[PDB]
């Protein structure tokens, strides 16, 4: 898809991650990223959290150390790209 | 000279009405951006532009040219209509609008 | 649908606009906040009905419904002149409205 | 007018927990501005503002046994001459 794109985690901790994704051209920018992670396969629901389009970095802070989880990066629109999602674990 | 920038206040009331209709609901970066500082500039230009001229003359022409430059860019850079009904029913919403507020 | 938002939001055009100025120098709290919610819905409105509606037609629409609106709360929340003038350009601002409705 | 009524609710030697009264709906104004210091050398005074639809505030840093001066302002003079009090810790 278009945007995003190259989401990978930065940084990582047994309780945090630090992703980053690439917002594309100029023109591709966007006015802000929600941002969704949760345990893979857990009978949870995910969280979200939403953070402004001029930023191609987010932190994720609260993970239990040793879950595997997944995480997702939505564009305003859908009318873009899909949503990329890649799955770490702590 | 307050007439001038009066004018150019009237020119970026046209700016951020197309940059906001680049943004589409402001969701794209940088369109969404010249919307918001396009229409700072607008009020600020304005409001010194108006502490010497009257209010109801220069918001006339202020919302004047911010209505019909839209208009015109409207259909100049997103290709919108140009009906010859279309044409005759803003030139009458247009001539009300300037109309109501140069009385005031 | 997306015309109902520009008439709300030609609506809540007017209520920021009164209430700024029943607003001090943006130092009352609930005129301020009044005036904070109604720029924030009308900006919020317009930019949602820009994307199925060409600018040129959304912002001259939703300017005429504040500017009338503006006069028809004038005249009756303030005991101004009304004027035959007045009346046929609220006329004229009506009829284009109405008209570009009706070009759908 | 606005504001008035500026206690001392309660006080221990190094604080103060001030009030004030707002008025109501049309005289809320959007902040208020406190400034304390002490009633004679001040050398500077200290000031805080708080949002307002607040009608408390706290001083905090005081030197016990000095006699301080609290005043509350407006936001402009348009409203109904300041408030102060003295108060010895
Ligand atoms: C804090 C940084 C903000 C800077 C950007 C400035 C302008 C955007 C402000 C936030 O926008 C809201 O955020 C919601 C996020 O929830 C979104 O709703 C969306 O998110 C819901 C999440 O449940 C989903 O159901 C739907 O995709 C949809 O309603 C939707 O964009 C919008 O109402
Ligand atoms: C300084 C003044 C601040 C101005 C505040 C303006 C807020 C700017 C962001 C508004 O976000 C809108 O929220 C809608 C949701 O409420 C989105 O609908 C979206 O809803 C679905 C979300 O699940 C998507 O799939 C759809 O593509 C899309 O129509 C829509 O895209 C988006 O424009
Ligand atoms: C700049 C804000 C920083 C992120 C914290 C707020 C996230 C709120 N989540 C939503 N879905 N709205
Ligand atoms: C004053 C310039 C503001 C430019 C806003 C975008 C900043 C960089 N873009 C990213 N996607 N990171
Ligand atoms: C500093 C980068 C963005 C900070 C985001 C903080 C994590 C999400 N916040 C929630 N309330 N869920
Ligand atoms: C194309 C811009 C239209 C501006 C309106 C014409 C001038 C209005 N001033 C009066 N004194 N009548
Ligand atoms: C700083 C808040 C920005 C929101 C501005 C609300 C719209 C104001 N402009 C109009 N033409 N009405
Ligand atoms: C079809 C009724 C037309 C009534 C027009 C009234 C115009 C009066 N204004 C002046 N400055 N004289």
């Amino acid at each position: 898809s278009s945007v995003p794109t190259k989401l990978e985690v930065v940084a990582a901790t047994p309780t945090s991650l630090l992703i980053s994704w690439d917002a594309g051209h100029w023109w591709e920018w966007v006015t802000y990223y929600r941002i969704t992670y949760g345990e893979t396969g857990g009978n949870s629901p995910v969280q979200e959290f939403t953070v402004p389009g001029y930023s191609s970095t987010a932190t994720i802070s609260g993970l239990k150390p040793g879950v595997d989880y997944t995480i997702t990066v939505y564009a305003p629109t859908s009318d873009y790209g899909s949503p990329i999602s890649i799955n770490y674990r702590t | 000279m307050a007439w001038l920038i009066l004018i150019i206040a009237g020119i970026f009331e046209v700016v951020w009405a197309i940059a906001l209709k680049y943004s589409n609901g402001f969701t794209r970066l940088i369109p969404s951006m010249i919307t918001l500082i396009g229409m700072l500039i607008s009020f600020y230009l304005l409001s010194q532009a108006t502490k010497t001229l009257p209010i109801g003359t220069a918001y006339a022409i202020w919302t004047g040219i911010g209505a019909l430059g839209a208009v015109i860019c409207g259909i100049i850079f997103f290709k919108e209509p140009l009906t010859a009904l279309r044409i005759v029913f803003m030139i009458l919403l247009l001539t009300g609008i300037i109309g109501l507020k140069a009385t005031s």
